């Protein structure tokens, strides 16, 4: 007791006291096959309601189809009286309230009784109702998209019936791109080339191949099918698939029963008949690249690999392509107005009253409500109004008068409000709205907002980066208001009307005269401006984001604003430095924005995050897209874009009719575009957003919509299972677990369900039969489910035999998400600029509130598992050593020098990584190995530090390594730190340090777009600041790089030389 | 003085010393080739110092205590109005104001753990409560089917009553009227059913307003509970020790 000093504490307890005791887990909660139970029994008596009037309860098997229950109902429905009142079965259709509360008629009758999510189980019999059985196949939208189509259909704003009816613009003109040169074009929609950015290969590439050549191998088929016969080629790097395809068939048809001539007569014949496929998955090389800028032929050539193609017929193909088929749904500014610039008077605002707010009165003193105009930032004096009727039924009934006139308000307004308590300063809710509608109306009247609550990050007063609306969730702050009304719906100008006012603004300004102190704002220096100013000004274009502009700055770029134009890449800066609230600039930028020049767009993505909300910008940095952002590098930047919508203020708008056609135009791209906005409608901020857009997806997709609803239904079959075991079979042994997955997972439903389907991790790879012997659950207290499934295709033995993917639920897989995809465009960074660091952003997906998908790597090992393994009869101590005598024991000869030089390239590109993103402190079990030597680094954590919110200029190194690694770097020896294998080791290290500083611009504004994601770690741009310190972007690349060996020296103790 | 100036600490960590104080708000700031000092003025604007005059950077700085920076560049009608060791229990301790360093550190870490606790509980009850909604409207809807049904009956029953009669009289309608009372008080079990549904969706709103209610009640204290840690590392920082300070936090 002497170690307490006997100081009891009284209030703990331990009858059941947390989820701190066996801690993890924690995603729930969503009903399953039935209203409040997960799986429906297995035998289940359900209630058939007929026409006649007559209930029949009768016992259905759980996972019976409703032929079966139809054929069952009419035999036991001739017992039951009045039977001469009932139709032959045949003229009847199932329908029943399902757990979405609408009533689904059941026309595909195959379905079972536990995949209808019944609610009650209970059916009704009635005869067909709607003539078009084909149009009530806004089921499979709904499905898709988890909330019911017919909930769209009534809801009464305008604008989202408007988002609806006009975004058809964009579906109508994608399908059109499709059945153009069909059905070629068909299939390009559906299997688009995968295909690398650049034809242009790097250096360390090109050396594999001596002076530009592959080994190939083109497979065959004949008779009856089955038997397949190589034809390997050696091909140039740089040719194209029609040229590999004549080889495979000049070498297959020479003979010598055949002339030289008469071959080639054969090849013309036989040549375009073909197109080449990859063996094992369903991949094709469809349209004139060069092989090695197809994705497969260059990762064929890094691993030393031989390219296994098919040669397929094009019929075959076409085959297996179906008819699109589009078709228009049920679906298919009145008056003139007062411009905004007539209307003579200053903004205010009255506050009437917020009604559901709880709060202690013995704590908090008094509450009011915070008020603020902004543009991302603010174009005024922040306001409140005063502290009145505290706590209990608070009601003020004042104007806020905002030091703004009306006309000087910007296109892109809007009020940022907050109810806060009192220094005791500190937010209760918040909520903003849009000062114009979608239609450009200045808002005026009444209107009611409910409100949202301040999230975990913010100190801060009024959230403006939140999202612009009001809550769903009634049951909040529903803060009332009203807005100036001013006998006339007031519009905001035209662009012609912009246009004038601001060729006047240039010309007034021509007589402003002589003296003109704070310059500041126009130049003075007429058409010959000074060298030193022109040479400062591409010194602020090179300056990041977060390198804040001076008010001086700012006025010295506004006022040159016109040299500025050839210098394109200062328009993020040149725009932050234009007053917003001066009406007479903002109609200048416009005319600015309408004709500058087109940038990259690398560049272009800093202008649709939450600092660039205006109409005219946005509009631009889609331009930009549409003439540069490729199909490949879109894709790369498609959750970065995904979530950028977040913050247009309308859900009509340029980006997302950008993004929908691209969508549709690339089911690669479609497919991914699905599964992020589907992921996030779990999110009420989007939810109505999200669906409208999948909606508008699903309803133009094609077959694809198919696809993804077996997909879908895979997914919510494990997402069922997995919440069984989390909630009713834990405190039971894996032994009894194992026992009811494998229970499970053999019925006809699950069988049915979870077999032929696509990976939503890569849809190019089928899912066939599971082979439940391989399929379990893993030890992690999250119950994550190891699955396999046998690779369907034809060529499974040249690929892979077995696919297998982890399923978990339970775990926010977005923030791994975003660090394997910042990993992936690292080293893609570093390797297309000729240095082969190889990083291995192994797949991960999420599907949903905590729930998602995690490509296995096959034949890796935590280096736990290595000295777990290696470890020596009596428990001493593990060997440094044993990781080294393990790679030996996998590799060994040439191949040995190989792995070491692989371990080493791995081992320098995600320290690097790793240290500027500053992710979660590494350690034996989340870092991996691999047999051939490449190394990297699992269960990320945390990205940019979110550990330093406790405490925190801490700039850790995560990846520290320890001896082990080291001795494997530089061979064997004692002193490893003093060998010129070690010396490379760290020019690897340097050399891709600075190329990620180059890039920073990148990576700042890829974080930056990712902070609509209510991801805790991206909560608000100095969260991202930490990259700044870690690249140290404020000081000289020679300062940097010995910032980063200084970095490095401190946490290895020594071993980091000047170079 | 010049060195010391109060005000000046010769971006990342201005940002986060701005962070929450009130419009007015200052201090002063230090690559070279590119300016020399820079006042960082809360409203965060940034406002240069060229030095060739600056007489003194103490010099300008107090000249804009007193006066507005309106009548230098147009849009900055605000003042340099708060100037921001203490209280800190005023210890020249060193040690001692380290160990209450660790001491707030544990009881602001202890605070934000309640604090996410009850962000969950109040999101997974706002699911919750929506999730019962939307049952009483299926419900409801389940309900309208069962109550149309016994409608629906009664219609072409009490035709099968009227026509013939005589033929089985009873033995037809006892069986006609038995399937009426199992679906009536199926009806009567449904609809109490959903009542306590209703009395749970009351209960929940209960909790979920006492969830916010104590959110609300936390969050002040951990403003200040940070705000006081962060002038005990200030004051600290004030012998040099980066690497010490780790074990307290
Ligand atoms: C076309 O095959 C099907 C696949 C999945 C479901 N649910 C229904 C089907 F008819």
């Amino acid at each position: 007791m002497s170690y307490y000093h006997h100081h009891h504490h009284h209030d703990y307890d331990i009858p059941t006291t947390f989820q701190g005791a066996m801690g993890s887990m924690p995603p729930r909660p969503s009903s399953g096959e039935l209203w409040g139970i997960h799986l429906m029994p297995p035998r289940i008596l359900v209630e058939c309601l007929l026409p006649n009037g007559m209930i029949v309860t009768l016992e259905c098997l759980r996972e019976a189809t409703l032929i079966t229950i139809k054929h069952e109902l009419f035999k036991e429905a001739r017992k039951y009286p009045l039977h001469q009142l009932l139709q032959d079965e045949s003229s009847y259709i199932f329908v029943s309230v399902t757990q979405e509360a609408e009533r689904e008629e059941f026309f595909d009758e195959t379905r079972r009784l536990c995949d209808l999510r019944l609610f009650q189980p209970f059916l009704k019999v009635i005869e067909p109702v709607g003539n078009r059985e084909e149009k009530i196949l806004n089921r499979e939208i709904g499905f898709a998209i988890g909330m019911p189509v017919c909930e769209f259909d009534m809801v009464k704003d305008p604008e989202v019936q408007d988002f609806r009816r006009n975004i058809l613009n964009v579906c109508k003109e994608a399908v059109d791109l499709r059945d153009l040169n069909s059905p070629h074009s068909r299939a390009m929609y559906v299997y688009p080339p995968n295909v690398e950015s650049s034809p242009e290969l790097p250096k360390h590439i090109y050396n594999k191949l001596d002076k530009g050549q592959i080994i190939v191998v083109i497979w065959v088929i004949v008779s009856p099918n089955n038997d397949k016969q190589k034809y390997t080629l050696k091909i140039n790097h740089d040719c194209v698939p029609e040229q590999v395809i004549a080889e495979a068939i000049r070498k297959k048809t020479r003979s010598m029963l055949l002339s030289s001539e008469q071959l080639k007569l054969c090849v013309l014949e036989y040549q375009g008949k073909y197109i080449l496929k990859v063996c094992g998955c369903d991949e094709y090389f469809l349209e004139k690249y060069p092989l090695s800028q197809y994705k497969y032929i260059r990762s064929c050539i890094m691993l030393g690999r031989m390219p296994n193609l098919m040669l397929m017929a094009k019929e075959s193909l076409y085959s297996q392509l179906p008819m699109d088929c589009f078709t228009m749904p049920s679906y298919s500014g009145e008056t003139s107005t007062k411009s905004l610039w007539v209307i003579n008077s200053a903004l205010r605002i009255k506050i009437l009253c917020a009604t559901y707010v709880n709060v202690n009165i013995r704590d908090i003193d008094k509450i009011y409500v915070r008020t603020g105009i902004y543009h991302g930032g603010e174009p005024l004096c922040d306001n409140v109004n005063t502290q009145r009727v505290p706590c209990s039924n608070p009601r003020w009934n004042e104007w806020l008068n905002y030091d703004i006139y009306i006309p000087d308000l910007p296109r892109a307004a809007r009020l940022c409000l907050s109810i806060c308590s009192v220094e005791e300063h500190c937010p209760l809710a918040w909520g903003n709205i849009n000062l114009f509608d979608y239609t450009d109306t200045l808002v005026s009247g009444k209107m009611a907002l409910n409100l949202w609550p301040v999230p975990h990050g913010l100190e801060d007063l009024l959230n403006p980066i939140g999202v612009t609306g009001s809550n769903p969730n009634k049951e909040t702050p529903c803060l009332e208001l009203e807005f100036d009304w001013f006998s006339s719906v007031v519009k905001f100008p035209d662009m012609s009307v912009i246009e004038e006012h601001a060729n006047w603004s240039v010309s007034r300004e021509a007589g402003f005269s002589y003296s003109h102190a704070g310059l500041s704002n126009r130049l003075a220096r007429d058409n010959e401006l000074r060298e030193n100013d022109k040479e400062q000004l591409k010194a602020i274009s090179t300056r990041d984001p977060l390198s804040e502009i001076t008010e001086q700055e700012k006025d010295f770029l506004w006022s040159h604003r016109h040299y500025c134009v050839t210098i394109p890449e200062i328009l993020p800066k040149l725009l932050l430095s234009v007053k917003w609230n001066s009406r007479d600039e903002v109609a200048q930028m416009y005319c600015l924005v309408k004709d500058w020049p087109p940038i990259k767009p690398e560049q272009a993505m800093e202008l649709l995050d939450c600092n660039y909300p205006d109409p005219m910008v946005r509009g631009f940095a889609v331009r930009c897209l549409e003439k540069y952002l490729t199909d490949d590098k879109l894709s790369q930047y498609l959750i970065q874009l995904v979530q950028v919508l977040k913050y247009e203020q309308y859900l009509d708008n340029l980006l997302v009719r950008f993004l929908l056609k691209k969508a549709l135009t690339n089911q690669r791209i479609g497919h991914f575009f699905f599964w992020h906005l589907k992921s996030e409608m779990h999110n009420k901020t989007v939810s109505q957003r999200f669906g409208l857009l999948l909606e508008s997806y699903c309803r133009a997709c094609g077959m694809y919509l198919k696809h993804l609803n077996r997909q879908v239904e895979a997914m919510e079959k494990l997402i069922n299972l997995t919440d069984i075991l989390k909630q009713e079979k834990k405190d039971e042994t894996q032994k009894v677990q194992m026992k009811f997955l494998v229970e499970q997972m053999r019925r006809p439903d699950f069988m049915d369900a979870l077999q032929g389907f696509l990976s939503p991790l890569n849809p190019a790879h089928q899912l066939g039969n599971l082979r439940l012997e391989e399929c379990r659950i893993m030890s992690s207290a999250k119950r994550p489910l190891w699955l396999n499934w046998e690779n369907p295709d034809i060529m499974s033995e040249l690929l892979f035999q077995n696919n297998e993917i982890i399923f978990k639920n339970g775990d926010d897989l977005r923030q791994d998400m975003l660090t394997l995809q910042i990993i992936r465009i690292m080293e893609n960074i570093w390797q297309n600029q000729g240095l082969d660091l190889r990083m291995l952003p192994y797949g991960c997906l999420s599907i949903g509130d905590c729930v998602g998908l995690i490509e296995v790597v096959r034949n890796s090992h935590t280096i736990m598992q290595i000295q777990c393994k290696g470890g020596l009869k009596g428990a001493l101590q593990f060997n440094s050593h044993t990781l080294h005598q393990w790679l030996k024991d996998k590799n060994k000869g040439e191949i040995y020098d190989a792995a070491i030089d692989l371990f080493t390239r791995s081992c320098a590109g995600y320290c690097v990584a790793t240290f500027i993103l500053g992710i979660g402190d590494r350690h034996n079990s989340n870092i991996m190995v691999k047999d051939d030597g490449q190394l990297f680094h699992i269960d990320f954590g945390h990205f940019l530090d979110h550990k330093k919110k406790k405490f925190g200029k801490r700039e850790r190194v995560p990846f520290v390594l320890t001896q082990d690694f080291l001795i494997v770097i530089s061979k064997g020896a004692q002193e490893c730190t003093k060998t010129r294998e070690f010396e490379r080791f760290q020019e690897m290290c340097y050399k891709a340090y600075l190329a990620i500083r180059q890039h920073a611009n990148l990576f700042i504004n890829l974080f930056s777009m990712m902070l609509g994601s209510g991801m805790p770690e991206l909560q608000s741009f100095d969260d991202i600041a930490y990259i700044r310190k870690t690249l140290a972007l404020d000081k000289t690349e020679q300062e940097a790089l010995e910032y980063f060996m200084k970095q490095m020296n401190d946490a290895h103790h020594g071993g980091w030389t000047t170079k | 003085s010049l060195q010391d100036a109060e005000w000046y600490w010769g971006r990342e960590e201005v940002n986060e010393k701005l962070r929450d104080t009130a419009d007015g708000t200052f201090l002063v700031r230090d690559t070279k080739m590119h300016g020399d000092y820079t006042l960082t003025l809360r409203k965060n604007k940034l406002i240069k110092i060229f030095h060739r005059k600056y007489s003194s950077v103490v010099e300008l700085i107090n000249h804009y205590r007193n006066e507005s920076l309106a009548q230098y560049n147009p849009k900055l009608d605000v003042k340099l109005l708060y100037p921001v060791q203490d209280q800190v229990v005023k210890e020249d301790n060193i040690e001692a104001v380290g160990k209450k360093l660790h001491e707030y550190n544990t009881q602001f870490q202890e605070k934000s753990r309640e604090y996410d606790r009850l962000y969950e509980e109040y999101t997974r009850t706002s699911q919750e409560i929506q999730m019962k909604r939307t049952a009483i409207e299926a419900f409801n809807e389940t309900i309208k089917i069962f109550e149309e049904q016994c409608q629906t009956q009664e219609r072409y029953s009490k035709e099968y009553i009227e026509k013939f009669k005589r033929e089985g009289n009873e033995k037809e309608i006892q069986r006609i009227m038995h399937n009426y009372d199992k679906l009536k008080s199926r009806i009567s079990e449904i609809i109490d059913s959903r009542r306590r549904l209703e009395e749970d969706l009351k209960k929940q709103a209960a909790e979920y307003r006492e969830i916010d209610k104590r959110m609300n009640s936390i969050k002040p204290d951990l403003i200040q509970l940070r705000k006081t840690r962060d002038q005990y590392l200030m004051w600290l920082t004030q012998g040099v020790r980066q690497k010490k300070l780790n074990e307290w936090l």
